[PDB]
RNA sequence: GUCCCUACUGAUGAACUCGUCGCAAUGGUAAUUCAGCUUAGUACGAGAGGAACCGCUGAUUCAGAUAAUUGGUUUUUGCGGUUGUCCGACCGGGCAGUGCCGCGAAGCUACCAUCUGCUGGAUAAUGGCUGAACGCCUCUAAGUCAGAAUCCAUGCCAG
RNA sequence: GGAAGUCGGAAUCCGCUAAGGACUGUGUAACAACUCACCUGCCGAAUGUACUAGCCCUGAAAAUGGAUGGCGCUCAAGCGU
């Protein structure tokens, strides 16, 4: 195997780490760096392809796509970071009032029997004498930081899980000067936003989580065979693994109810497949359509950052036009896209003709 | 095909340092006196072998890319017996064979006396010999080597004649209009300059007559010597003029400015007439724009139509510096080369046997018109737009749209994306670009 | 694209559903899933098996003849684009479907009198 | 007049196009370079299409027709036949058809008039052959081949066939034809003269690798509007082709 | 190691197939009473010399052979090939007028070719090497050859069966078991009048024979099956497709051969016009399920071939053949 | 210029060296055995594979003689493997069947039987000319 | 053939990024941030 | 890209000439020196390509 | 005829009040080769022949993931058929260490399936600029420009 | 064939001299033309050939990561007295 991944041990955390952003330049328009999602499944679609060059050029591709739910990120902070000859050091963070009770429960292991008492002390430093500690710790972000990040979580209430425990990340604005993205940074407080704003179709993205687990396996699995570099059994999967270059396909609303409608397909029906995702369930929020497998395993969080350099390839540059996009049931071999041409397709039945 | 395919040869001290260089690098080198004395033979064994081997696959490369002579045709055989003393090459080439061979015996001999030896010392020296002997028999072909590189230089800059094709042979007098004559039928770079022996070689040149391909031939020019003295110049013109076949085209001068008279030029025609015995001779008179044919003396009109008296001799006029009389002496002489060349090929086929040849009827075959019986043609339609129409020319700045330009300002193969819809017609032009429902 | 339908039964074959069989005389088989190619490799009659449409069609438990099955076909003549053509076409088929359904129905309910 | 031409570094003009008297078709891909070598031949004078028949690359084998007709396999689908009859005027009737033999540019010649099918085509393929190109058709073999289309072509003025068709089978044919038949070959010796080039009334596009008296007889056979090969030179420039195809 | 090849180095020969040679003397003496003796392919020091022992010394022994063999002394040895005319009219001078009376031949082709290529050089060899004895070799002549095991074999084992009297196949000890190295010899020479051209020919020794009758039977009765096609295709026959009206499959001796062979069973009217076809479209049986089985015949089971069986005997029936 | 095929999208490779394929041609074989494939690399222990469109070394082993005398390019027409398109049909073959052709891409035959794959089809013009049934 | 880190496959690179992929990124750049503002602003 | 301080025009006096001109001796001459190893052949036959760029005369302004 | 310590691969862990978000010393490090289109039947060439830079698209090997689709697997003992024996027969079932046969979701899988693999600086051979040694000259001595799949890093894994 | 000092073989002299070879290289198809040896004018006082002696570089190296004992040391923390 590689020796790059070497010290083959489960991630040390669950969410997993951008560990690097863009590199900034104040010349750029103030933008966020990077977003979270929930993983939802795949399905097939099929695009009018415009490949110059290609043998499939002007033809018809059939493709596999990868759903992540994104419902908005809420903005609840603004941490400020300062250059160290040891580093990058965290100088300020600052958090906002009314802080919601999903990303509070990410600061506690038994939120069902606590007080309740996060950020008390800290609603009231906002109405103290009129909000001097907050200003100040501003100001010092202003004046001291080279670099600041948004604190952003997202609430799990849109999606289809039974956990309530939101998933707190750190997100970096680029492009600007330090005053400028600080006043982003306040205006932008508990605001919800969007995928829509974050990233756009047909641009390509980076996508960081961890793998599946498979637990204890042998030399047969693990490496792929026939110190460090002798072939040991061990831990094979929940590795923390970053994935370059897939393209988004689509931006879904989640209010548009005719997500998976295309120009040249009439059919008003949405991303979720017939019958439901297996294993997740329904997608009602905004979603992104990824080209490709993408790591993780359902209902797994998704961190999604945007390319740290600028593409070198015609596949970034590429419009792409989708013909349609498969609804039909994962749960089987499904022959039906809609609920109602399978009716259409099967005639009348017996408990329809007893109902009725 | 050609003689570029030749594997340089190198000198004696360079076949040395190949040889040696490759022992040294695709060998290990290290050998300890407190090894077995089994693996002490083995490895001084291994290096007097792969020396071996290393040489005989050069020498062998140097036999077997030089051509043989007595499997060539023999126009090549006493072109390079004149040009590089066919004596010699074989001589040459002995001396490379039998040093090969010596290398194998001193390898046989060695590796021999290294499996009865006892020390690593006894081992080393046995090595050093064998090493040493096979480097003084390279040193002896020194000589061999060097004459060796400089004839594949030679083979390998020698032009291409297809003997057995369509050819023209330009022979004659220095100084008469041979290589000019060349010059302004085939693009062949041919020097052209106003001294003796400017053509030191054969130059080939090519024309096309009636869609078919043929061959122009410049020689030297010879003198008048008997042919049993003559130059290694005069010669290589001699063995082109006899062992092809060709339609020679004699230039005689009768303006005296070819440095010759014109009684040797008629007595060098008369002698080397044996040589041209089978094939067609024509002579052309060149330099027409300085002296024409009628005032010259009539006793000399006499002799030069005497000349043509001869049965298959033909007598035309050119001016190479005119080019008015260079032209039609290209059509009269390929056309009579086009005529017997077929007449001989039906005659290989219609032989006198009763049947008729297979190779000749295919031809037959090939040549033969089929028409209805009815003799009633069938409607032609073709629009009024083409018999109007203009031809295109890339070199007209007025051009049309030509989409492969289209494809140069936008882009190139593959960045230029075409657009389909812009040759759809429609009942209504706004129609295109649209989006045509296909699944509801 | 083109919505295939099933030589064994009779769904609908999406793009990227089921196989495809070529024989060597010329002719494609295309399969919805693995149960009904398999089905076809061990030979078996799809007018008998029961769940197939060849046996629905042959035991009148669906009608062949009337109006509007008629008006769905295959069509070898293309007819040039036309806006107008492609959006009343689509009004149609949206009348088209509801009128079979309505007939549907009232097929199913003379079988069960 | 007669150019050379090539799709790509291949010389198979007739695989790669199809060549009728009021349309032409081009197969699509990378440049335009086989699109403009007929262009630079057609000024706007009958259309031509870039297309794909069955998301491959080989129209020329696929199609067959006249300046009546167009006929496709049942392998194309319904984006092509709508991008064909776009781009073609009306005067042009576009048929698909359920032959099993589904490479038609191969099974089937035909000019304005008369048409030669594959023995084994059906009787429902050949009545719409009759029907669409407006032609009579015929079951022949062109010198013991059944793929008529690979190895003869034909326009209205004359028609270039194998080889070595046998001189009893070309008078039989030439006369159920009614235009004059030579055989010859294209593309430097190769038998397949459909495949290689393509002609119309007007105008033949071959190969790049054809010789030049492999040419003449592609402008002999078929005339030109110059009138300069009327198909009698064959018999006058007899020794060209002795010497060159003995 | 081989125990010949030892024992030929420790005292015998040059090599094993001396060793050979003399188990084929053992098995049958004609070196014996021989007076001529030509070897197409000399072997190496070995075979000529056990042809020096038994016969007469220095009788006319030619040692023709393509590989650059050492030149035995007292034996006439050529380094040149046997197949070209221009070594056989060689081969003619040297002999004057006195033909082979034993020929012998040793097949050594460049074996490794995938056991097939090998074989069918090694076959095409010894029909050259026929191709000679058959030229000269006299009224009860001896020729020995050597062969690989193949089908080929089975056809040189023929042309050697009707051309010669005695044949056989020796096998004997001191051979190469491991390969198909085998030894055949062929006796009692017809002396014909002339040499029959295509009878030598190995174009049609070699063609194939033809195909037996396939197997209608597992095609018919038991179409679930296997053992799909892995031979090639019969002459003609493309577009792979048969079809014949039904009156046909009625009309036959061999219901099961039609079924098998043919892809559909046809009711479009010929333009002649036939009433048994007419009729049998109008008959109260073959409906709808004998329709569709035969519009497509290939994708049929057991229960439909049986049913198509049982029609077309109820049809005979109705109309009268005798079974 | 080696034979290896200029352009085409990868698929499941069907026949490794040692298989046994029908021909397709009229030139006089019968059968094919494969015994090397064009362009296919080899890293260890692993037999190269060929499939539709891909020339492979071939020795004909039931079938005319003047053929069986030396060894043979082929390319495959027909593959019994499952493999996809980009269309996205998962389609196979009854049989596996392959064509001689010389280094050039030129067959020997003149005709094919049966059918041609789109793939051999689509790189190779001649096989193209000679196919009756290209699906 | 040439490595990925190869020099004039770099440049190659960098003469991509200016004149092509450039503009292309800078534009949906100018519109996303347009969105971001009007969610802040708002 | 030139030295900063050295000015290139295209010689409307004789065919095919510039001018690198300036006051930094280091600055002209390579800048001039990085014209001719940017144009420079490859993988070819020296004896038979010429082109390039060659300096032709090294002076002074005044 | 002489089941234990350590090393390695993984997994926990006391003390710092419990957590949330982070930084990055150090250790490892990754991509590789071929083909096709255009350039172009161009430069070059007597002919035969016949390139390359820029641009575009695939494939082999390696590496990391993934299961929309295809194939495989079946204790879903899910449904159906069937052999022997039994519960008196029908219905419904049992036993034959999962009787046998067909289909079979989910899950796991397969270059038998699909996706992805990224850029700065300094150098070596070598090619130069200015310029002494040495009144010529010189790429080197002081000063200095470029340049290899190399080196060090970023991207990437661990913390 | 052409060969003028310069593809080769052999001789290699005299005059004018300040000095200049029957020529040291580039060049021509042969010449031509350039250049060297040698000579004169201008600038300027020390040079230049072969050896010897020290110190330094090369004067041959494989394969787990490592050794003037280690850090490190350059008008030394190296060498001689
Ligand atoms: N006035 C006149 N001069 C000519 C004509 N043709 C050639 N010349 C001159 O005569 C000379 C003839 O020499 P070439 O042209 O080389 O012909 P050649 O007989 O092969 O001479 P070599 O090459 O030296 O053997 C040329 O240098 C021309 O200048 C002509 O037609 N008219
Ligand atoms: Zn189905």
């Amino acid at each position: 195997g590689s020796l790059a991944f070497l010290p083959r041990k489960r991630a040390a955390r669950h969410r997993g780490r951008v560990k690097s952003f863009p590199k900034d330049d104040p010349k750029k328009p103030v933008h966020l760096t990077a977003a979270m999602g929930y993983k939802a499944g795949m399905t097939t679609i099929v695009r009018d392809l415009d490949r110059p060059g290609a043998k499939a050029h002007k033809k018809e591709v059939v493709e596999a796509v990868t759903i992540i739910d994104c419902p908005p990120m809420v903005v609840v902070g603004l941490v400020g970071y300062i250059e160290t000859p040891r580093g990058l050091r965290s100088l300020t963070t600052v958090w906002a009032e009314h802080l919601s009770d999903e990303v509070k429960r990410r600061f506690y292991k038994n939120w069902y029997k606590s007080k309740k008492k996060a950020f008390t002390k800290y609603a009231k430093k906002y109405a103290e004498n009129n909000g001097a500690s907050i200003t100040r710790e501003l100001e010092r972000i202003k004046k001291y930081c080279t670099v600041v990040r948004v604190l952003a979580h997202t609430q799990i209430r849109k999606t289809p899980l039974k956990q309530k425990k939101a998933h707190l990340m750190e997100i970096q604005i680029n492009g600007g000067s330090v005053a400028d993205k600080v006043e982003f940074g306040r205006s932008l407080f508990e605001k919800p936003v969007t995928i829509d704003t974050i990233f756009e179709k047909d641009e390509m993205i980076d996508v960081i989580a961890v793998t599946k687990g498979h637990g204890f396996v042998g030399v047969t699995a693990r490496w792929g065979t026939k110190q460090w570099t002798v072939a040991r059994a061990g831990q094979m999967g929940y590795h923390h693994r970053t994935s370059v270059n897939h393209k988004i396909y689509r931006i879904g609303k989640g209010d548009d109810e005719a997500n998976a409608s295309t120009e040249t397909d009439l059919t008003k029906k949405k991303i979720t497949p017939m019958g439901g995702f297996v294993r997740y369930g329904e997608v009602n929020n905004d979603y992104v359509m990824i080209k490709g497998s993408v790591p993780g395993v359902k209902k797994r969080i998704m961190t999604l950052r945007k390319s740290l350099f600028t593409h070198t390839s015609r596949k970034a540059l590429e419009k792409v036009e989708l013909k349609w996009i498969d609804t039909s049931s994962e749960f089987g071999h499904g022959a039906f896209q809609t609920a109602a041409e399978k009716k259409q397709f099967m005639g009348t039945l017996k408990k329809d003709l007893q109902t009725s | 095909t050609g003689w570029k395919d030749i594997p340089p040869v190198p000198t004696a001290q360079e076949f040395i340092d190949i040889v040696l260089s490759r022992t040294q690098r695709r060998l290990p080198t290290q050998i300890r006196p407190g090894f077995k004395i089994s693996r002490i033979r083995a490895f001084y064994t291994r290096k007097v072998k792969f020396t071996q081997e290393t040489c005989s696959e050069k020498f062998g490369a140097i036999i077997s890319s030089f051509p043989v002579l007595s499997d060539q045709h023999p126009f090549h055989r006493d072109l390079m017996n004149i040009l590089y003393d066919a004596d010699h090459f074989k001589v040459a080439l002995g001396q490379i064979s039998t040093a090969k061979n010596l290398i194998e015996t001193i390898s046989r001999d060695y590796v021999r006396l290294l499996k009865y030896a006892q020390s690593l010392y006894q081992c080393k020296q046995l090595k050093r010999a064998a090493l040493g002997r096979m480097a003084t028999l390279i040193k002896r072909l020194k000589d061999p080597l060097i004459y060796l590189d400089q004839v594949r230089q030679h083979l390998a800059r020698l032009p291409d004649i297809n003997p057995t094709t369509r050819t023209l042979l330009v022979a004659g007098f220095p100084n008469v209009g041979k290589s000019s004559f060349v010059r302004s039928v085939t693009r062949a770079d041919t020097p052209v300059e106003p001294y003796a022996f400017t053509t030191k070689s054969l130059f080939v040149g090519h024309l096309d007559y009636k869609y078919l391909r043929y061959q122009v031939i410049d020689t030297p020019g010879i003198l008048d010597h008997p042919l049993e003295e003559m130059n290694t110049i005069e010669m290589q013109s001699v063995t082109a003029l006899a062992h092809l076949r060709a339609a020679v085209l004699y230039f005689m001068d009768i303006s005296e400015q070819c440095g010759f008279s014109l009684k040797a030029q008629i007595n060098l025609f008369k002698s080397i007439k044996p040589l041209f015995a089978n094939k067609m001779v024509f002579i052309v008179l060149n330099k027409m724009d300085i002296k024409k044919f009628e005032e010259l003396d009539p006793e000399m009109q006499q002799e030069i139509n005497d000349l043509t008296k001869s049965g298959e001799v033909e007598i035309l006029r050119a001016s190479c510096a005119t080019q008015e009389g260079v032209q039609e002496v290209k059509n009269h002489v390929c056309e009579r080369l086009l005529v017997e060349r077929v007449s001989q090929k039906l005659k290989a086929g219609t032989h006198s046997n009763g049947n008729i040849g297979t190779r000749l009827q295919e031809v037959m075959a090939r040549i033969h018109v089929a028409t209805p019986m009815d003799g009633t043609t069938r409607e032609t339609f073709i629009p009024e737009a083409v018999k109007n129409l203009k031809k295109y020319d890339k070199n007209d700045p007025n051009r049309r749209v030509l989409a492969r330009d289209i494809e140069e300002a936008n882009g190139g193969a593959g960045v230029f994306n075409v657009d389909l819809r812009k040759d759809w017609i429609l009942e209504n032009p706004e129609w295109k670009y649209d989006k045509i429902p296909e699944i509801f | 694209m083109r919505i295939e339908n099933c030589f064994f039964c009779g769904r609908p074959a999406w793009p990227s559903k089921g196989i495809t069989f070529m024989r060597n005389d010329g002719k494609a088989f295309r399969f919805c899933r693995s149960k009904c190619h398999k089905n076809f490799k061990m030979k078996r009659n799809p007018r008998k098996l029961k769940w197939t449409k060849a046996y629905r069609k042959n035991a009148g438990k669906e009608m062949v003849v009337d109006s509007t099955l008629q008006f769905a076909a295959r069509r070898n003549v293309p007819v040039r684009y036309n806006r107008e053509l492609w959006q009343k076409t689509l009004k149609a088929m949206e009348r088209i479907s509801e009128i079979r359904a309505r007939r549907e129905r009232v097929f199913y309910k003379k079988r069960m009198a | 007049m007669a150019v050379r031409a090539q799709f790509e570094n291949s010389n198979e003009v007739g695989v790669f196009a199809t060549l009728t008297n009021s349309y032409c078709l081009v197969a699509l891909g990378a440049s335009e370079n086989f699109y403009s070598v007929f262009e630079a031949e057609l000024q706007d004078v009958i259309p031509i299409c870039r297309t794909t028949i069955a998301g491959t690359r080989i129209i020329g084998r696929l199609t067959a027709g006249n300046r009546k007709g167009l006929l496709v396999p049942t392998t194309t689908t319904d984006q092509e036949l709508q991008h064909l009859r776009n781009s073609l005027p009306d005067d042009i009737r576009i048929q698909r058809i359920e032959e099993r033999l589904s490479a038609l540019g191969n099974v089937i010649v035909c000019n304005d008039h008369t048409a030669l099918i594959h023995p084994d085509l059906e009787r429902e393929t050949e009545e719409i052959i009759a029907d669409v190109l407006g032609v009579e058709v015929f079951r022949q073999t062109i010198a013991d081949h059944v793929l008529v289309g690979s190895y003869m072509a034909l326009s209205n003025q004359g028609g270039l066939v194998h080889p070595k068709t046998s001189i009893q089978d070309q008078d039989e044919l030439s006369s159920l034809l009614g235009v004059p038949l030579v055989a010859g070959s294209v593309n430097r010796g190769s038998n397949v003269i459909g495949g290689g080039m393509v002609v119309n009334d007007w105008l033949a596009v071959t190969g790049l690798d054809t010789t030049a008296p492999e040419l003449s007889v592609i402008e002999s056979v078929f005339r030109l509007g110059e009138g300069a090969g009327p198909g009698a030179i064959n018999t006058s420039m007899k020794n060209t082709i002795v010497e060159s195809f003995y | 190691l081989d125990k010949w090849y030892k024992l030929a180095k420790e005292k015998g020969y040059r090599a094993r197939a001396a060793f050979k040679l003399i188990q084929l003397n053992k098995k049958y003496g004609f070196l014996e009473k021989a007076k001529v003796v030509l070897d197409l392919c000399a072997a190496p020091g070995s075979w000529c010399q056990v042809c020096a022992e038994t016969m007469p010394k220095d009788s006319l022994i030619i040692g023709v052979d393509l590989a650059p063999i050492k030149p035995i002394p007292k034996v006439i040895t050529f380094q040149s090939d046997i197949t070209t005319e221009k070594c056989r009219a060689t081969i003619r001078s040297h002999l004057k007028t006195w033909k082979a009376d034993v020929v012998l031949h040793d097949g050594a082709p460049n074996v490794g070719t995938a056991w097939v290529q090998d074989s069918y050089n090694q076959a095409e060899l010894a029909l050259h090497s026929l191709k000679l004895a058959t030229e000269f070799l006299i009224e009860g002549g001896t020729f020995v050859t050597k062969v690989f095991r193949s089908k080929d074999y089975n056809k040189l084992l023929w042309v050697c069966n009707q051309l010669f009297t005695k044949v056989e196949a020796t096998k004997p000890p001191s051979s190469r078991n491991v390969s198909a190295e085998i030894f055949v010899v062929c006796r009692g020479f017809k002396a014909p009048k002339r040499i029959d051209p295509r009878l030598l020919d190995p174009r049609s020794i070699f063609e194939d024979l033809a195909d037996p009758a396939p197997n209608n039977e597992a095609r018919v009765y038991n179409p679930e099956q296997k053992k799909r096609k892995r031979e090639g295709y019969e002459e003609g026959d493309y577009t792979q497709y048969k079809e014949t009206s039904a009156i046909e499959f009625i009309n036959t001796t061999d219901p099961i051969a039609i079924l098998a062979n043919y892809n559909k069973l046809s009711f479009e009217q010929p333009p002649n016009g036939d009433v048994a076809l007419a009729a049998l479209e109008k008959l109260p049986e073959t409906t709808k399920e004998i329709r569709a089985c035969c519009d497509d015949l290939k994708v049929l089971g057991k229960k439909d071939f049986r049913l198509l069986l049982k029609w077309r005997l109820r049809v005979r029936e109705i109309f009268g053949l005798p079974s | 210029k080696r034979g290896a095929p200029g352009g085409k999208l990868k698929m499941t490779l069907g026949l490794p060296v040692g298989a046994i394929m029908n021909c397709a041609d009229n030139s006089g074989a019968r059968n094919l055995y494969i015994i090397a494939v064009k362009g296919a690399g080899a890293r260890l222990n692993r037999l190269p594979a060929g499939g539709v469109g891909d020339m492979v070394m071939a020795t004909v082993k039931k079938g005319k003689p003047e053929l069986r005398k030396k060894v043979h390019p082929a390319v495959i027409v027909r593959q019994a493997k499952p493999w996809k398109r980009f269309d996205g049909v998962f389609l196979y073959f009854e049989d596996n069947a392959g064509v001689i052709v010389n280094p050039k891409g030129e067959m020997k035959g003149s005709a094919i039987t049966g059918p041609v794959g789109k793939e051999a089809a689509e790189l190779w013009p001649r096989i193209a000319s000679n196919a009756g049934v290209v699906m | 053939a040439k490595s990925a880190r190869a020099s004039r496959i770099k440049e190659n690179h960098q003469r991509f990024k200016k004149n092509i992929a450039g503009p292309v990124e800078a534009a949906r750049l100018e519109r996303l941030s347009a969105k971001l503002m009007a969610i802040a602003q708002a | 890209v030139m030295a900063p301080g050295v000015e290139v025009e295209i010689s409307k006096a004789q065919k095919d000439e510039l001018i690198l001109s300036g006051n930094s001796l280091e600055a002209v001459s390579q800048s001039a020196a990085d014209i001719q190893q940017i144009c420079k052949v490859r993988n070819k036959d020296i004896r038979k390509f010429l082109d390039g760029i060659y300096v032709s005369e090294k002076g002074n302004i005044v």
